[PDB]
């Protein structure tokens, strides 16, 4: 009854085969999500380069004062105020600009990076103030050399001035 | 050890005064022995009995358990023919914790 | 577990395992004064098979020892060695805990 | 009255007819979303194999520690600042790299797990600093000697190097 | 663990040592009682400064 | 960290100072003990006042 | 649950459960007349929707 009954009574309904249609919709929208996922996926795996820097790792002062020092003509910036004593002998206030949190994008050794500032998200770590700030490095490329040179040159622009 | 039912555990004690080569016999014998050296603090503050028992039971193998300057975790002479040893540290560890840890029933 | 003996532990208000099943000693491993062992193991014996004695007279069904005396004589070795024996396991309890309150010794 | 008078009633408007079509669009939908609930269950239980690794065993930092070491070419990585000993008698800063959370391809012994790391949740844990991290190997078969493998070649690779 | 992530190249400097712990009558005493705010102990400074794991 | 924060053409105050250690009697005794309420130490007030990082 | 009511309440929600399958364990230690005591496994109604007649 359910096999034979049903095909009869869904083909009585023109609107089933309206309905019928609308299921094949359903099919190819749920399809179509995964799809978006797999390659999304497979990009990122085979194409893409990350890395990232957590607050704990003395890496992370290290390359934040980097990209502080190397950010071009960057306008998404946030202020650090600090004194600074002149070699008169005397001291003055030194607005100095670091990078504020987002997507910002650099031009080093001929690729396009991404770097990115992620923020506060908990309130909790250790060996900090407990920000739990990172960066992530994103670029489009196989080797992995450019983020190792990125990090020699933050640890000798560290120890240079 | 064990076809007479002695507990297959040992230990050792150097004594002497500073600057002799107790560590650095003891470091010399772990690298002769290919072990290793699990450093313990007694005068800790977040060490109780029951954890003391627990981190002697899950010692690596193959390894040296090292307990340095053991006199300093409780009073002695003048306390210790007092009725109390009491315990000079930080955390909430007893002298009989600590001898049960060494020796007793679940060593 | 059995040929092996359980020692358990306070975890916070229960009795858990602490690691694995520990191997028996034997009995006569453990060399204390002539008799005494055959001694202990003979109250502790008649005290388990006789909880009827016990009921019928309204006396608590409650038994505790006591064994004292100088240090590396043979105690700790012996309530193992008897544990073994009596294939019983064995509750681990620290007077001087922390977290240990009266309704929790309990 | 309930019976008889709605069935006349339903009949009289043309749109139930489309909407009693929708009635089935509406379960068959309904159908469709519990279909792929139990094929996917059916799918993961018969043909995939999974093994989690909690943060509080020992085998956690072994099976991360063979992860950092064979990781391929994993273009997802976090860095890892330590100072490394030469023999020389100074030491220098030792750039190490650990793959950073996300899901992870390898090509172990011909087949294609998907490790991955799994974040900090809610901050809570016991015997480290309460990450609460993981890592969760999953792969298409039915063997469990995969993963038996990777546990006993983490463990030999620690006790090596 | 700060004696042993100590920045390459850099001297460090324990100033007044004397004030971390008792002295003279106490360090004739048995204990050597730490007088400081924290949780620190003579062994443990004896040890990093000169142990098994500097 | 406050002593080196200061607003610039400022002078900085520490009014009654003899009320944060102990003194005269405790002063010929080993321990310049502190008393008062928070986690400062003789030494450190030394050290800020003139030391190395002042 | 501040109330003495909740207590009895639940042992007789336990007690007079009919046939509900949704039940959840409770170990408990009980004493024979023997003198003896033996794991008793007890269940009471787990959370959810529960019909009495
Ligand atoms: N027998 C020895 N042979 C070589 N060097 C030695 C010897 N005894 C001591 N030393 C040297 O003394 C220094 C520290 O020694 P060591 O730490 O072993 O002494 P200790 O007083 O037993 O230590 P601790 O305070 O850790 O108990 C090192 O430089 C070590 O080389
Ligand atoms: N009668 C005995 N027969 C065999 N071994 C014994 C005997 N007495 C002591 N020992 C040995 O002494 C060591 C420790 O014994 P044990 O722990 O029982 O002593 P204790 O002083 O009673 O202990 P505790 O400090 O726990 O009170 C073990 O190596 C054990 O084999
Ligand atoms: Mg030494
Ligand atoms: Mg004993």
């Amino acid at each position: 009854m359910p096999f034979s009954d049903f095909v009869l009574a869904l083909k009585d309904n023109p609107y089933f085969g309206a309905g019928f249609g609308l299921v094949g919709v359903g099919t190819a929208l749920a399809m179509a999500r995964k799809g978006a996922q797999l390659g999304l996926v497979a990009f990122r795996r085979h194409y893409m380069i990350t890395l990232e820097v957590p607050a704990r790792d003395r890496s992370y002062a290290w390359l934040l004062s980097w990209l502080t020092r190397h950010s071009t003509r960057t306008q998404h910036l946030s202020v650090e105020t600090s004194y600074l004593q002149h070699e008169s002998g005397r001291i003055s206030t030194k607005f100095e600009f670091i990078p504020s949190p987002g997507n910002h994008f650099i031009w080093y050794q001929g690729k396009w990076i991404r770097v990115e500032r992620n923020r506060d998200m908990q309130m909790v770590d250790l060996q900090t103030g407990t920000p739990w700030e990172s960066v992530t490095f994103t670029a489009l490329g196989t080797d992995r050399k450019v983020f190792f040179n990125i990090l020699e040159e933050a640890r000798a622009l560290a120890l240079q001035q | 050890y064990i076809d007479r039912g002695i507990p297959y555990r040992r230990g050792y004690l150097l004594y002497g005064p500073p600057g002799c080569g107790k560590s650095s016999f003891i470091t010399a014998l772990a690298g002769e022995l290919e072990h290793s050296i699990c450093l313990l603090s007694l005068t800790d503050s977040s060490l109780s009995d029951d954890r003391l028992n627990h981190l002697l039971s899950v010692a690596p193998q193959q390894s040296l358990v090292l307990l340095e300057d053991v006199d300093a975790a409780f009073l002695s002479r003048d306390l210790a023919v007092e009725n109390p040893i009491k315990y000079q540290g930080l955390g909430r560890l007893t002298f009989s914790g600590l001898l049960n840890a060494l020796d007793g029933v679940a060593s | 577990e059995e040929g092996k003996t359980v020692m358990y532990t306070a975890v916070g208000s229960e009795w858990r395992t602490f690691g694995y099943p520990r191997r028996r000693r034997p009995l006569d491993s453990v060399v204390l004064q002539q008799g005494l062992a055959d001694r202990i193991v003979k109250d502790i014996r008649e005290f388990i098979d006789n909880p009827k004695w016990y009921i019928d007279r309204g006396i608590p069904y409650r038994r505790g020892y006591l064994l004292y005396g100088p240090p590396g004589c043979g105690k700790s070795s012996f309530i193992t060695a008897l544990a073994g024996e009596l294939e019983h396991s064995i509750c681990l309890l620290s007077l001087t805990d922390s977290s240990l309150s009266d309704d929790r010794l309990n």
